[PDB]
RNA sequence: ACAGGUUUGGUCCUGGCCUUUCUAUUAAUUCUUAAUAAAAUUACACAUGCAAGUAUCCGCGCCCCGGUGAGAAUGCCCUCCAGAUCUUAAAGAUCAAAAGGAGCAGGUAUCAAGCACACCUAUAACGGUAGCUCAUAACGCCUUGCUCAACCACACCCCCACGGGAAACAGCAGUGAUAAAAAUUAAGCCAUGAACGAAAGUUUGACUAAGUUAUAUUAAUUAGAGUUGGUAAAUCUCGUGCCAGCCACCGCGGUCAUACGAUUAACCCAAAUUAAUAGAUCCACGGCGUAAAGAGUGUUUAAGAAAAAAAAUCACAAUAGAGUUAAAUUA
RNA sequence: UACACAACCAUGCAAGAAGAGACAAGUCGUAACAAGGUAAGCAUACUGGAAAGUGUGCUUGGAUUACC
């Protein structure tokens, strides 16, 4: 529909099963709804692990930088799957996330340390 | 769309005449539009309330109207900072005033719209560009005696790398089109940084409508 | 070379319906056109407003209608180009000679 | 390239219509040489009945 | 009819269902309004038991009370349906057995 | 059909089965024939039986027949350069004014390829959504991912009830 | 449609109605637990709670998501795109208003005429032509969201919203009235989308995970409903006696009722079974002497077929005028 | 600022008028079906409690039984 502003953005539609998630890596704008209206599909994500224990993620590269060198924005997970995939930097928040785990890590193992004496 | 039994509503292009009348009529004045309840925290005028990181600079610090009302010539020529610049940037952030416009309807000419020249981090622009945030308590002035001390600055180049390896897959996406064309070039493939220069966020933002070229 | 028209016919061609209106031609453009049901096709009629600059077409020619880049009117988007065939008065495209109907008015065999 | 084929086929179609129409335009006046004398008979005919 | 006259004339197009006495609804909730007796066409003999209500859609229209023997006087609410009796002519309503004002079929002990 | 003539030519296998296309240029098609003589049958042949397939392929190109108007049948094309492409046909059979059409202006099988391989992309095998346009719709029916909850139940380790469940505790 | 029942003493043909198939709501009877999907009477009026915030002030967002189908035959599809937004030096990308049109597009012609709906000059003023649409359906009337990754329209009403009624849930929950129609006045932003901020991060009745509901499917922890004359699977004994009553059509009941009510038995479905109402499907590429249909006749317009060649015109009561009377009858 | 402003229509009720149809047993005739006892019917006009009768043309959806 006629819309008053908003951006062409890369975003994962949560278009799935009761449960059981399913990610649709689309282009739409940003101001369409969720599982609205698109421009073009890009991939798909599958948030869980399958027999195999691998958690399926599917990206179209050549229309992934085709819309960016358009003017695409990308959100958190986009930015995040781009970057677990190598297409992209991995994103300062999954690296002070994977340091705030750590140090909790390292929290409990000196709390069941000091609990056992 | 185009349809041959469409009514002429004129009551719709009315209320939009009307309604632009009453803007421009009715326009609020800077000076009851940016008044604030220092008890409170609250705009009188829109209603709502400030920040919570904002309730120290409302009430130690003042505005760039409040010390510029006690000039002779309303400072033409004179800096002006502001304290989150001399907090967080070390290096001279001043404000090079060309020209100001008080609001005349403010009863003690502590608000107005002015113009200046930007030094940011000792870079000099010279363009002229309207004055950003003058409603904000962070101004400071700076004395005349300092006018020359605190400009100096010295120019030290900078220490970032022009290139950066490309990320891993988008590497190998270089290094596998290229391989595919007969290119037996082994050279590593770098990433230019020359226009990726971004201003931090401190660097306040032009105000004057741009024009399309 | 901005010369562009938004209709979707950039060339037609019909007969000329009436010329009381000056400088200005009705045209009724012909079509084919399928049916869903019976698979045939059936000629569906169109009138078309051109522009005769000249006011040479007479109720009765078979005129070829261009589309105008700038509509003049809300009802006229269209010129003029050619007359391929006067009401009467037929050339034969092909022998160059005038024709009434199926009869040849001068034969193509007496040059001289 | 297609429509100076397409009008060298024209004109070849051209020659042969007008041998074809010679060759009618030869049965015609035979046609007139019958009219002519059946005509001439079937007037004296009439002339001499009104004499 | 040539194929030009079928052109013309268009396809055949199924005409809609005419709403019948209940306007489209499956039951109706009616006040009765007259409780009487009716018999029926030259074939059968017999007195059927049948009602005069106010619908809810404001329509005054005889129904027929199915089983044997009920309780129903006037100023009873019932729920109609679109059930016609083939014996009562005119009559294209049924009273629903098992509702606000009218009970089941009871067995005679 | 019953009704008619030729009641084949009224039947979407033989509209479908005429390959003349025609190219982007073409916008109008003048056939002007006579409906007597031994020699028009073949443009009469022509407008009785290729006419409509022709139309099919080009449903947006004008197609206007004249009848008994020159005494030699005869095509006009007309281009959306301008340029009249005048075709002559006076002992021409049936089939050999097709192939001439589609000599002259026309689409070469090369180029009738590339267009069908075009509109083969719009339909992605890997993507998702509703059975129109894509060819699988719940990525449970994938038979290596997790099975779909309206089909197979999942497990207790497995739902937010549980999982809320041991949050609250 | 693979069809079947039904017109008559009987047969054939034409021809309508009903049955057999699938789906949705409501009602009755019955009912055990889970998972998934969906929650649908109301454009009638709303108590109460929540649903737009973010931020070193400015600013940016604030029917965007979500809701509804009242109006509009609205519209589907296709060109051109002003304008808005994102990144750049320009240029690109998304939404795309308005302007239209190849074509398609509910019923009704017992809606047949509309009544100014057109054109040229050169300027954005004067003037002159007498036009324009329409039986290929104009102009009217009635009904309705839809062709669905979706699209269109509305936001209390006066089509609009300056103004006037007048204090607005067609947001999530809930409440009155109404109706055959009956989800929680519940928890969170952990996942996604959106908004803000440079950012950690915050908000979000969107959404996520739950609660209720035999509306639907599946698994079993569950067994009741309908029917038993023909169509159409399946009945034994009693009671009534054209009464009570039954039926979708044929029809059954007046003294041995396999058709009513009860019992036995049997058949088909089954946590569902029947009833009602809506649907999907279903009329004519068939016919016109006797069943409905060849319009009382000829000519012409629009429109259509000219697909191979031939022909036009002769006794007798056509018709329109003027004149006359043999037989009979009568003043 | 100067004019028409419920005129035009839609939904219900209506003193009343008329028609059609259904409903197993009424009164008065016998019109049609057999040359239905005057052969039927069409258009039209008049008349009559009623079916109906008659007049002028028309049709056989009637016969004239066929060396009569
Ligand atoms: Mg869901
Ligand atoms: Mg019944
Ligand atoms: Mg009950
Ligand atoms: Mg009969
Ligand atoms: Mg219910
Ligand atoms: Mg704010
Ligand atoms: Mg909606
Ligand atoms: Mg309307
Ligand atoms: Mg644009
Ligand atoms: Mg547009
Ligand atoms: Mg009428
Ligand atoms: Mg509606
Ligand atoms: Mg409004
Ligand atoms: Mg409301
Ligand atoms: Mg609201
Ligand atoms: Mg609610
Ligand atoms: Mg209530
Ligand atoms: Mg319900
Ligand atoms: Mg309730
Ligand atoms: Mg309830
Ligand atoms: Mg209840
Ligand atoms: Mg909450
Ligand atoms: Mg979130
Ligand atoms: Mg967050
Ligand atoms: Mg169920
Ligand atoms: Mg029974
Ligand atoms: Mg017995
Ligand atoms: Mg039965
Ligand atoms: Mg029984
Ligand atoms: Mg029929
Ligand atoms: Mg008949
Ligand atoms: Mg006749
Ligand atoms: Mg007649
Ligand atoms: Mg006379
Ligand atoms: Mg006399
Ligand atoms: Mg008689
Ligand atoms: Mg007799
Ligand atoms: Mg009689
Ligand atoms: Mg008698
Ligand atoms: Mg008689
Ligand atoms: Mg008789
Ligand atoms: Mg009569
Ligand atoms: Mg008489
Ligand atoms: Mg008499
Ligand atoms: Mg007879
Ligand atoms: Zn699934």
């Amino acid at each position: 529909r006629a819309y008053r502003g908003g951006h062409l953005t890369i975003r994962l539609a949560l278009g799935g099963c009761t449960n059981r998630p399913f990610y649709r890596i689309v282009a739409a704008h940003s101001k369409c709804p969720r599982d609205g209206r698109f421009v073009e599909q890009l991939g798909s994500y599958d948030p869980l692990p399958n027999s195999h224990g691998e958690k399926l993620v599917a990206l179209n590269f050549d229309r992934i930088r085709h819309w960016i060198g358009c003017g695409a924005h990308l959100s958190k997970p986009v930015e995040k799957l781009l970057g677990l995939s190598g297409f992209y930097p991995l994103h300062p928040m999954m690296i002070t996330n994977a340091e705030r785990l750590r140090r909790k890590r390292a929290r409990e193992v000196l709390l069941a340390s000091q609990k056992t004496d | 769309m185009a349809r041959k039994k469409v009514r002429p509503r004129l009551i719709a292009e009315l209320a939009r005449r009307v309604r632009a009348l009453r803007e421009q009529r009715e326009r609020p004045r800077d000076s009851q539009r940016y008044a604030l309840d220092y008890e409170t925290m609250m705009r009188p005028h829109s209603g709502n309330r400030l920040p919570m990181r904002a309730w120290a600079d409302v009430r130690h610090e003042s505005r760039l109207l409040q010390l510029l009302n006690r000039l002779p010539l309303f400072g033409l020529g004179r800096l002006v900072t502001r304290k989150s610049w001399l907090w967080q940037h070390d290096e001279p952030c001043y404000w090079r005033l060309t020209r100001v416009r008080p609001d005349y309807a403010a009863e003690n000419l502590d608000h107005g719209k002015a113009w200046g020249i930007l030094t940011f981090k000792g870079k000099t622009e010279s363009e002229a560009r309207e004055i950003e945030q003058v409603m904000y308590h962070d101004w400071r002035l700076v004395p005349k005696h300092e006018e020359e001390a605190f400009t100096a600055f010295t120019l030290v180049p900078e220490d970032t790398p022009l290139s950066v390896p490309y990320p891993p897959l988008l590497r190998a996406m270089i290094l596998a089109q290229r391989q595919k064309y007969g290119d037996t070039s082994t050279e590593e493939p770098m990433l230019n940084l020359e226009r990726a220069r971004i201003d931090p966020w401190d660097y306040p933002a032009k105000l004057e409508a741009k024009t399309k070229t | 070379s901005i010369a562009r028209s938004s209709v979707h016919a950039k060339w037609v061609v019909g007969k000329v319906i009436g010329t009381a209106m000056q400088k200005t031609a009705k045209v009724r453009v012909t079509r084919l056109v399928l049916d869903p049901y019976l698979l045939k096709y059936f000629n569906k009629r169109k009138t078309y407003f051109a522009h005769d600059a000249l006011q040479q077409c007479t109720v009765g020619d078979i005129v070829l209608l261009k589309a105008l880049p700038v509509p003049r009117t809300k009802h006229v988007k269209h010129e003029l180009a050619e007359i391929i065939f006067k009401v009467g008065q037929v050339i034969d495209p092909v022998t160059g000679k005038p024709c009434a109907g199926t009869t040849y008015l001068e034969s193509p065999i007496s040059p001289e | 390239e297609l429509m100076a084929w397409n009008q060298a086929e024209n004109q070849r179609l051209h020659e042969l219509r007008l041998a074809r129409l010679r060759q009618e335009a030869l049965e015609q006046e035979r046609r007139q040489a019958e009219e002519a004398v059946l005509q001439a008979r079937e007037a004296q005919a009439w002339a001499q009945l009104k004499e | 009819a040539t194929l030009n006259q079928m052109h013309r004339l268009g396809p055949p197009k199924h005409p809609p269902g005419k709403m019948g006495p209940t306007a489209g609804r499956p039951q109706l909730k009616g006040v009765v309004l007259r409780t009487f007796i009716r018999k029926p066409k030259k074939p059968n003999s017999a007195n059927r038991k049948c009602c005069r209500v106010r619908l809810s859609t404001g329509r005054e229209a005889v129904c027929f009370i199915p089983g044997e023997g009920h309780s129903l006087q006037e100023h009873h609410v019932v729920l109609v349906q679109g059930g016609r009796t083939q014996d009562l002519p005119g009559v294209k309503l049924t009273v629903v057995r098992g509702k606000y004002d009218c009970g089941h079929v009871q067995k005679k002990k | 059909p019953m009704k008619g003539r030729f009641p084949i030519r009224r039947t979407l296998q033989y509209l479908g089965q005429g390959d003349v296309v025609f190219k982007d240029s073409v916008k109008v098609m003048t056939v002007n024939y006579n409906t007597h003589g031994e020699l028009g049958e073949g443009a009469r042949k022509f407008v009785f039986f290729n006419i409509p397939q022709i139309q099919y392929k080009n449903p947006w190109v004008q197609i206007t027949m004249f009848k008994n108007m020159t005494p030699s049948p005869f095509l006009r094309f007309y281009l959306d350069s301008g340029e009249q492409v005048l075709v002559d046909v006076e002992s021409k059979s049936n089939k050999e004014i097709v192939e001439h059409i589609r000599k002259i202006l026309g689409k070469n099988e090369e180029t009738l390829e590339k267009e069908e391989q075009e509109k083969k992309q719009l339909s992605h095998p890997a993507h998702f959504g509703p059975r129109k346009y894509c060819l699988r719709e719940c990525m449970c029916e994938v038979e290596g991912q997790v099975p779909c909850p309206g089909l197979v139940p999942l497990p207790k380790e497995m739902t937010g009830k549980y999982k809320a469940a041991l949050k609250a505790t």
